[PDB]
């Protein structure tokens, strides 16, 4: 709620020889509007060209007001680099470009001036030497230097838009009808670039979670933005809403949902290991997420882009930092979300979430598990979805495995779908970690007997109470006896079994390989 | 920063001949994974590797690659990267359909000459991998995928490297990063 002017106010005061306190307070205040929901007023003091005006002052230092979160912090470096006498020391290997980014952001978000400003000045300097030094962080810089200055008419034009013209944008959870069409999601191209640009409007009033996502490593799976600003929009009321408008490549591949359909019509050989190349980049991004203490509550396929065969991620929305929320506090879709969820939630006829039960009230979910469960059934979809034209019923079934749909499945397949089943448990805290995953997925060549020994290497089933069943099929696994003979010492074990609130899919495995032996 | 790795279980213990496995099905289901993953990654560059900016197929100066066809008797052909590796990719890709060469039922087996064919698509895999290092990194480091790139060129060299599939001499062009991902 413009709580900017005592920034305002410091650096009118700082003496314009030390033009680094007054870039400090710049990107101070910078930092600050990108946390800042904007009014009337707020929006037309960020828009002020005219000396006096936020946008004017800082053309003064070469800084684009409509620069992504990256390239702006790049060109505050750049400008402070050009003020400081004393020289840091040197050393480009050694240096991590996020860590900067961290301890910059950590500095503009609640340290005075006066007991950091030496380390204000290092962090950028060293930033700059990294865009004058480091091919990749010079071609970064060189590339959404060039996008930006072309599409300035385009970003002007968008501002200068009329507001009685300017677009209401209804709101729905879905994606069988698409995106809703605005003036400002077409695709086009600028002479000289082959990609296609999009703009998009996001649903959400302040970029400040976005702010912290772009100094971590996770951001690598973002889809590149070019260019960041708010933007008047017409409200259901009628008043005037804020949104940010984002320009960004177009994803030339759509989802990771089509992705696994278009292998439906290919070599099924391709199947398992396209699944590991995809879910290896899905995988690293989570676990990515879970380090930022940041998580993801609304993982499915079609949440995930592919642009030249990369999976990237554009809604972050949904994005949270509380790793135990309650079930309100989260937008996730129900047909993936995980059971601790759906509990939840009311349901009328035929079974459509219509409200919160009392449990929402206190029950609290464990992201990271819960993330495990969604990364489940994003495989067991991406399985399915290479054989059947649409999800069949069943597919929330634990006991109906995405093998079970597989006419004529390979090992690969058999190792995956059994990795389903470990993330997707109803107990939470008996799922397969998505680290555990990560490990496993190396070795889906192995024969399903020696992939089986690695999950329990990784994931021991004494961890999961079935050690005392475990041991009662091994014990009449071990046995000299076959056929019959076996069988009624496999009765007792067997009728245990078949007294299983959820089926335990560890203890169905092993029972069937015991039940080989006893038909002879 | 550019010799970055993945998160991932131990790769020398998954390329490891499994207790009691044929060898040729190992090989077999190793080289269908990793044709698949260095196609999607050639597939992340292809677009910065065109007839103008790759002439030739090589990896680097030192290091000229011919097409040699295995159906019209030629000498091997001198061809630009694309057109090489879009041709690659349909030949190997053929080899694994063909039920004769990588026979995916239970009771059909390998040819006598299996190892040959595997040997030849593993030659030219690497081939590929060496062409986006010495050619494309800058293209890789773009896209932030040099993890990706490297944890997949780690699992394939480590696969050549467990059973001798590829010649060391063949290997001369990406021997120092061999050798610093394998350290
Ligand atoms: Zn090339």
């Amino acid at each position: 709620a413009k709580n900017t002017m005592p920034l305002v106010i410091a650096y009118n005061n700082a003496p314009e020889d030390d033009k680094i306190q007054k870039l400090f307070y710049l990107q101070k205040i910078n930092y600050l509007l990108n946390k800042t929901q904007l009014n009337d007023d707020l929006f037309d003091w960020i828009n002020d060209a005219e000396e006096g005006g936020w946008l004017n002052e800082l053309a003064k230092f070469s800084i684009n007001p409509n620069a992504s979160f990256f390239l702006k912090g790049m060109q505050f470096a750049k400008a402070i680099t050009e003020e400081i006498k004393n020289k840091p020391e040197i050393n480009s290997s050694e240096v991590n470009i996020y860590h900067l980014m961290q301890e910059r952001d950590q500095l503009l978000k609640e340290v005075e001036f006066e007991k950091c400003a030496t380390r204000y000045a290092e962090i950028n300097f060293l930033l700059n030497e990294l865009a004058l030094n480091d091919k990749k962080t010079k071609e970064i810089v060189e590339r959404q230097t060039e996008i930006l200055r072309l599409v300035a008419p385009k970003i002007k034009a968008i501002k200068g838009e009329s507001i009685d013209n300017l677009p209401v944008i209804p709101s729905y959870k879905t994606k069988e009808l698409g995106n809703h069409v605005n003036n400002f999601n077409f695709k086009f191209t600028m002479s000289g670039w082959e990609a296609p640009f999009v703009f998009r409007v996001e649903d959400r009033h302040e970029l400040g979670k976005e702010q912290e996502l772009h100094s971590y490593g996770v951001s690598k799976y973002f889809i590149e933005d070019y260019s960041v600003f708010m933007m008047r929009f017409k409200a259901e009321d009628g008043s005037t809403v804020y949104k940010p408008v984002i320009l960004s490549q177009f994803a030339n591949q759509n989802n990771l949902e089509e992705i696994a359909k278009q292998l439906k019509d290919g070599s099924p050989k391709n199947i398992a290991p396209r699944i590991g190349y995809y879910f290896v980049q899905l995988t690293d991004f989570c676990l990515k997420l879970i380090e930022t203490h940041n998580y993801h509550p609304d993982i499915k396929l079609n949440n995930f882009l592919v642009h030249n065969n990369r999976v990237l991620v554009s809604d972050r929305k949904t994005f949270t930092t509380n790793d135990n929320p309650l079930a309100s506090e989260i937008l996730t879709s129900p047909l993936f979300a995980p059971d601790e969820f759906l509990k939840c939630l009311l349901f009328n006829k035929e079974g459509d979430p219509v409200g919160y039960n009392r449990n929402a009230l206190w029950k609290r979910m464990n992201m990271p598990q819960f993330m495990a469960y969604q990364l489940g059934m994003a495989l067991k979809q991406f399985l399915i979805l290479t054989q059947l034209d649409e999800l069949p019923d069943d597919f929330r079934n634990p006991d109906h495995s995405a093998v079970s749909h597989f006419k004529t499945p390979s090992r690969q397949i058999i190792n995956l779908s059994l990795l389903v089943q470990e993330l997707t448990r109803l107990d939470p805290d008996k799922r397969m970690t998505i680290k555990q995953f990560q490990t496993l997925l190396n070795f889906k060549n192995l024969p399903p007997d020696a992939f089986y020994q690695k999950v329990e290497e990784v994931f021991p089933s004494s961890q999961l109470g079935i050690a005392e069943d475990i041991e009662a099929l091994n014990k009449v696994l071990n046995s000299d006896l076959k056929g019959e003979a076996l069988l009624k010492q496999a009765n007792p074990v067997f009728t245990k079994l078949s007294k299983y609130d959820p089926k335990e899919t560890r203890l169905t495995r092993l029972a069937e390989k015991l039940a080989i032996r006893c038909f002879n | 920063n550019a010799e970055a790795t993945l998160g991932s279980g131990n790769l020398r213990q998954a390329v490891m001949l499994p207790e009691g496995e044929d060898l040729n099905e190992w090989i077999a289901v190793n080289t269908v994974d990793f044709f698949n993953q260095i196609n999607m990654l050639y597939g992340t560059i292809t677009e910065f590797c065109t007839e103008a900016s790759c002439p030739v197929m090589s990896a680097g100066p030192r290091y000229e690659y011919h097409w040699a066809d295995g159906t019209n008797i030629k000498k091997p052909i001198k061809c630009s990267a694309p057109k090489y590796i879009d041709y690659l990719m349909t030949w190997v890709q053929d080899q694994l359909d063909d039920e004769t060469l990588f026979p995916s039922k239970i009771g059909v087996p390998f040819p006598k000459n299996f190892m040959s064919v595997a040997k030849t698509i593993l030659k030219r895999l690497f081939r590929v991998y060496a062409h986006i290092y010495h050619q494309h990194f800058d293209s890789v480091m773009q896209l932030q995928e040099e993890a990706h790139l490297n944890t997949s060129f780690k699992h394939f060299i480590f696969f050549v490297q467990e059973f001798n599939l590829i010649d060391r001499r063949e290997l001369a062009p990406l021997q120092e990063l061999i050798e610093k991902l394998g350290s």
